[PDB]
């Protein structure tokens, strides 16, 4: 009997960690992702701008 | 000039107000439903209109299909009275 | 009249012990008018909102049901004469209050299942706020009328010494 | 009655399950949130400043 | 989050307070309880009360104020755990 | 068709018949009331904040860019400060180019509305926003997301903002 529920309580604190856990981490990649491609961006940006000045100068 | 605007007013809030109030039934039975039987939810909602002639053999028939379940009942219970009009 | 709303589980599927009932309680004799009844599935979530849920729609509940019934003794107070009428203009979705019960559909324009049940419980709690904001309006509407028409016919009323 | 307990058991591990499912859902749509929201503000806000630049 | 609570009531309302955590729960409470090794004695008259120990498991601080109140209802006794 | 506006406005009278054949039912034939106007009021999105979030009622956001075009969005919910993605699908992006041409939802994110101190944003696309104006009220970015299949709605993506209003239908 009672070992079935302590295993299941336990189960139970394991599933509510994990699921919110890798959800965390998803979250932490994708903002870091976020960075890393806008930054890219920056620099096609960067570069129209200073392929412009030059084409004035 | 007051009567025919609100009888006419009346009628429209007497539907919304009886039509939000059965779905103010419908989520207290949905949201005891979950709690009685958890997440794998295969409920069927039902409707009755019990003769007054024979309710208490109602009772007992719908405990005779549903007394393994578990005023209080081993299934969901709620109630509509049509008497809002006195 | 009177109905009853239940709900309990299938023995594999929802329609077992619901086909069974509803046999039970039509062919012994007429027990009950029995059919399934039209309860949406909704964006369920955990025990702390649905206990929330469980007391605040009970609260709900007793309101909605006072402002419905006002409602209703607001239209038996406009109805000084043809009271027998009053059934006839207190009609929900333009049919009879047996009539929407036994073919109640849920409002899926104004209430969008796929929303979560707090958001439903609330839009719901807003829409019968603001009718008991109009019930507030109408009856400031309706019975100054009245008492300002008593008190004119009052002294129109009775003999020489009073009209 | 013990087969009524793990029917309480077996009760809870299914709300547990959704309330694990609920909270992590959550946090995904906020990482899709904040996706949206970090790379079109980093990109807008250096994007001006080289534009000031020019 | 989860929560869980621990306490100490006399054993004679356990089936009254187990079924009053389920209804006021509407069905669902997990929980296990346990008879002491001997009764325990009243401070005041002396008297020896065969007392058992519970455990009650739950989802929030909704649920802990339902369950603590049915602990209340029956007076039982609460602790930290 | 045509309405009664509470005060001056940057759109033109054939601009506010070309809205009101194509608004919701919900608000076609109302008086549009002046909730915040940057000819009237103070030049940031603080106070257009102030002016705006004690609204709770449909809504239309106009803005004229320093090219001269006019653009803006309809809301079924009012603009205003958010910790998260707000409105509902009636709502729309729009442009005057000079006739009106409109940016129905696409069904593919809640991206409607987001409002921060820093800047007001209107639709998402990793990169991409529908509009998107900073605290100051003077530098903009505007570019198809898939919230609404949108065009660039100012002359240029890069753009200088001359005025904005914020009204609403009651």
């Amino acid at each position: 009997s009672q070992s079935q529920g302590i295993q299941q309580l336990l189960q139970a604190e394991k599933r509510a960690a994990e699921k919110v856990s890798e959800a965390r981490k998803r979250k932490n990649r994708r903002l870091k992702q976020a960075k890393e491609e806008a930054q890219a961006e920056i620099e096609q940006y960067r570069l129209q701008r200073e392929k412009e000045f030059k084409a004035k100068e | 000039k007051q009567f025919g605007p609100l009888v006419r007013w009346l009628k429209v809030n007497f539907s919304e107000a009886f039509i939000a109030w059965i779905h103010i039934k419908a989520l207290r039975v949905f949201v005891e439903s979950v709690l009685r039987y958890g997440l794998p939810v295969n409920f069927q909602a039902m409707l009755l209109q019990p003769n007054k002639k024979s309710v208490k053999k109602l009772r007992e028939v719908l405990h005779e299909l549903y007394k393994h379940l578990d005023e209080y009942y081993p299934y969901v219970y709620y109630k509509i009275d049509c008497n809002l009009l006195e | 009249t009177e109905f009853w709303l239940i709900s309990a589980p299938g023995e594999k599927t929802c329609q077992q012990t619901w086909e069974k009932l509803h046999a039970a309680t039509t062919k012994n004799n007429n027990l009950a008018v029995s059919s399934k009844f039209n309860i949406p599935d909704l964006k369920v979530g955990t025990l702390d909102v649905l206990v929330g849920l469980s007391d605040e729609l009970a609260k709900l509940d007793a309101f909605v049901e006072g402002v419905v019934k006002k409602v209703a003794q607001y239209m038996a107070d406009v109805l000084e004469d043809s009271k027998d009428k009053v059934q006839e203009n207190l009609l929900a979705s333009g049919v009879d209050l047996v009539t929407y019960i036994t073919r109640f559909q849920w409002d899926m324009a104004k209430y969008p299942i796929k929303q979560s049940l707090k958001n439903i419980s609330e839009i719901i709690a807003k829409g019968v706020t603001q009718i008991d904001n109009d019930l507030k309006s109408r009856a400031s509407a309706y019975n100054n009328l009245k008492g300002n028409l008593q008190n004119l016919e009052r002294k129109n009323a009775g003999s020489l010494l009073t009209r | 009655s013990d087969a009524d307990v793990q029917k309480q058991i077996k009760h809870m591990m299914a709300f547990i399950e959704q309330e694990a499912n609920e909270k992590a859902e959550e946090i995904d749509a906020k990482a899709e949130e904040e996706f949206n929201i970090e790379k079109g503000r980093l990109v807008q806000t250096q994007r001006l400043k080289i534009m000031e630049y020019y | 989050r989860l929560g869980f609570v621990a306490g100490v009531i006399n054993r004679e309302r356990i089936p009254t307070f187990e079924r009053m955590l389920w209804r006021v729960c509407r069905g669902n409470v997990f929980l296990r309880q346990a008879e002491i090794e001997n009764p325990l004695e009243d401070p005041v008259t002396g008297d020896y009360v065969h007392k058992s120990v519970f455990i009650i498991f739950f989802q929030g601080d909704q649920l802990k104020n339902r369950v603590k109140k049915i602990c209340e209802g029956f007076r039982a006794s609460l602790y930290p755990c | 068709l045509p309405i009664l506006q509470s005060h001056s406005a940057l759109l033109e009278n054939m601009h506010i018949e070309q809205l009101a054949r194509r608004l919701p039912a919900r608000v076609q034939g109302y008086p549009w009331r002046l909730a915040y106007s940057t000819l009237e009021h103070g030049t940031s999105l603080k106070t257009l904040y102030r002016k705006s979030a004690s609204l709770d009622s449909p809504v239309l956001l106009v803005i004229k860019d320093m090219d001269n075009q006019i653009f803006g969005a309809y809301a079924t919910h009012p603009f205003r400060f958010s910790d998260h993605y707000y409105g509902t699908g009636e709502t729309f992006l729009y442009t005057f180019s000079p006739n009106f041409k409109v940016f129905k939802w696409s069904g593919e994110n809640s991206y409607f509305i987001n409002g921060d101190i820093s800047s007001l944003e209107l639709g998402g696309g990793g990169g991409r926003f529908g509009l998107w104006l900073d605290a100051d009220l003077y530098h903009g970015r505007s570019n198809s997301c898939s919230t609404f299949n949108n065009d660039i709605l100012s002359k240029k993506e890069d753009f200088i903002v001359q005025d904005l209003e914020v009204w609403t239908f009651e």
